[PDB]
């Protein structure tokens, strides 16, 4: 079930890296490697106004 | 009421509490609050058929434990 | 693209939807074959339709090429098997998976969108005489999809 | 190692619920129940100029 | 507040900090007793100091009330045992825990804050003659804390 | 390999030489945790680590444990 949490944080574009970048306004997340190639959000299609690096702390 | 599953675009399966008399719009709203996808981007499919907004779960004969599929809004052509 | 395609393939092994199957033809991970069951209580019911899939080397940032092998009667699919679906072109999203694409295509079958048909004659028949359109669809399923 | 994951996603204010809300610009997260009262990030003290609801699926 | 306090308590048991101990006295989870060892290389070294901690019903959105019950010589701590520390009033963060508060307190002991001290006569001494300040601080430690 | 206990109690593993100052370290913590160095107060034992000194000047050994808390002030 560690797998389950592991899937949770996995970028849904590359299906590989963990998500670190949140899109605003929509709030969907991708990994830093996928982000720069996305003009629109792959999940909801909302335009991406800005990209914020997230920190777990 | 009763519960159904939706397989979300990204592939996770979420569970929803629904009335058999709930409209498809009803469900898209629940999906929106959960997944953050606006209803107009949602296309819901059950038994390989799209579910239309103005209808209910009963119209598609959707029962307890049914698995609905979510894909992006698409345009026929 | 390759890793992404492998991860997809695994998720298919794990949690396939009910009406579709898909996978690499050969050892070539970029060329797939797929199967779609005709939706029940539709003219394509009882039908099994084959498709071919080709992933571009920049997948998934560019859509896969998908086409029917099996002959089918429908305004959105021409005699070359080409499918007119926006998600296969400008409405593509890199989060969509072949699984979702096949499910998308399946829902076209019972919900043909008369708007911008690929095969206008077929749409015309669907619009005017629906009894007819069903007959031809059923017949085509019978020859080709069995 | 699963404890690393379950505790990485835990809101550090209530120590209970999973994080949902991202603070911008700083990028730290808290759960949706803790977020509303907070004008300053509890983690780094950055003013919260906006907050964004995330959907991690 | 209660869940959050239990969590902190569980964490304390799971990782006891050095030099600091805290926990409920009775069955009241909202009133804690705490002790701090005098930090090495300071006038309080070798001393033990007791504090009382009262959590508000809205913790951790408001800070805990913390006070020394052991007499101590320091510009930020008065004879009622009240402490002048910003994180206990305006600069409190809801992510702070008792563990961290106690550590901030130790930290204050080694390095007093010159800005707006609670016991001006002590601060005055600390400001001018340090040998005096350190001396009296140790004597006070020798007398009250050992 | 050293260890830092963050504001929230998460233990991060660092990588540094004894040559690295206390200011240099706060930057790595910032890079990792997104916390401005001015909001960082680091503690060895019960005592604070100021900006100018070094990891070697405080006698920090291999796998030594440091504690981060929030910036403090007030009398
Ligand atoms: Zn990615
Ligand atoms: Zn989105
Ligand atoms: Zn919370
Ligand atoms: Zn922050």
């Amino acid at each position: 079930q560690l797998r389950r949490l592991q899937e949770e944080r996995t970028c849904k574009v590359c299906l590989d890296r963990a998500v670190s970048i949140v899109f605003v306004p929509c709030g969907h997340l991708v990994c830093a490697e996928c982000a720069p190639g996305l003009q629109l959000c792959p999940i909801c299609r909302a335009p991406v106004r800005s990209r914020v690096r997230t920190f777990l702390s | 009421s009763m519960q159904i599953f939706v397989k979300t675009l990204t592939g996770k399966t979420i569970t929803l509490e629904v009335e058999p008399s709930d409209t498809i719009e009803n469900v898209k709203a629940k999906i929106q609050d959960k997944e953050g996808i606006p209803p107009d981007q949602q296309r819901l499919i059950f038994a390989g058929k799209q579910l239309e907004d103005g209808r209910t779960l009963s119209d598609y004969n959707i029962q307890k434990e049914s698995t609905l599929h979510l894909v992006l809004r698409l345009r026929g052509g | 693209a390759l890793k992404r395609i492998h991860k997809e393939l695994n998720d298919l092994a794990r949690d396939p939807p009910a009406q579709c199957r898909a996978g690499p033809v050969g050892d070539d991970m970029f060329h797939w074959q797929a199967t779609i069951m005709g939706p029940n209580d539709s003219p394509y019911q009882g039908g099994v339709f084959f498709l071919t899939i080709h992933f571009p080397t920049d997948y998934p940032f560019k859509p896969p090429k998908v086409a029917f092998t099996t002959r089918i009667y429908h305004p959105a699919i021409n005699s070359n098997g080409s499918i007119s679906l926006d998600i296969l072109r400008s409405q593509w999203s890199p989060a969509l998976t072949i699984s979702k694409v096949l499910l998308s295509i399946c829902s076209l079958l019972c919900d043909p969108n008369p708007d911008d048909p690929l095969v206008p004659e077929i749409a015309r028949i669907y619009k005017t005489d629906r009894e007819k359109y069903n007959r031809i669809a059923r017949e085509w399923t019978q020859k080709y999809a069995m």
